[PDB]
């Protein structure tokens, strides 16, 4: 047998020998992150990760990936959030994200914490994942802005949220996308991402090269002509507007 | 929409 690779639009992939029905089912299946090097390798059923052990893709020979397992016992499984459960392992970090970003005090005035790059990367680089509980637009839109600091629209049916107390990294650090602050001149964008542990979510992707220890920012993209937005954003929107005559 | 990144 040969081997099949199935890529998502985001650059991640599933790879392995498929079974008789072309399904990613077996004991030597892997999800490979968009760096084409960090991998979760092990038991999958029809492409769902049952037990993925942290591995590094070392080479590919005739299309077949050759992995080395990382030391430790870092194991992961498909664990999609619900409306009330953000994660079965809130303190288990994503191994790809952990190498790319860290949380620290923001450089933006009075903005609390922010998300920073650990290393220099090029444009179009996935940096961080925005997982959270999955609730409805009705609930979010019909409640006060003070509850809506971390809400992210996923699609026409679902909003992802990281509600208190999970907005503190001491309580939740499985993903960190909710820590990226807003800018009207951002260095990153949100993009759809299909994650083997979190399921369909969004990620933070650079739109240009970024330096080590640079703060990562995204345009929150609130509706300016409904501005349906929190106060700090309205205050900052007028400034942005001033800057370009 | 009181959430980040909604498509209008
Ligand atoms: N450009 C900006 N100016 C001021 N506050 C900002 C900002 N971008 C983000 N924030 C703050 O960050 C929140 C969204 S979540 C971003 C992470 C947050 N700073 C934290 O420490 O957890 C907002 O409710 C607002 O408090």
């Amino acid at each position: 047998h040969g081997v099949c690779w199935i890529y998502y639009p985001d650059g991640g992939s599933l790879v392995g020998e498929v079974n008789e029905d072309g399904e990613m089912t077996g004991e030597k299946i892997a999800y490979v992150y968009p760096d084409e090097r960090t991998a979760l390798y092990g038991k999958f059923i029809d492409g769902e990760m049952i037990e993925g052990k942290l591995a590094t893709l070392m080479s590919t020979e005739e299309g077949r990936p050759h992995f080395e397992l990382m030391p430790g016992n870092s194991v992961y499984h498909f664990d999609k959030s619900t409306s009330s459960c953000i994660s079965t392992n809130a303190l288990l970090p994503d191994p790809y994200e952990s190498e790319r970003v860290y949380v620290a005090e923001s450089l933006i005035s009075s903005a609390g914490e922010g998300l920073f790059s650990k290393v220099a990367v090029g444009p179009n680089t996935v940096m961080s994942f925005y997982n959270g509980v999955r609730i409805t637009h009705q609930e979010v839109d019909s409640r006060d802005w003070a509850l809506n600091g971390n809400t992210l629209s996923l699609d026409e049916e679902t909003v992802i949220d990281v509600p208190e107390p999970y907005n503190h990294v001491s309580k939740y650090c499985a993903s960190l996308g909710h820590k990226a602050n807003h800018s009207f001149t951002p260095n990153c964008i949100f993009d759809m991402f299909v994650h083997p542990r979190f399921g369909p979510i969004k990620c933070i992707r650079t739109l240009r090269a970024v330096e080590a220890d640079e703060e990562l920012t995204v345009a929150y993209g609130y509706d300016h002509s409904p501005p349906e937005a929190p106060e700090w954003y309205q205050v900052e929107l007028k400034a942005f507007q001033a800057t370009q005559q | 929409s009181k959430s980040k990144d909604r498509k209008y």
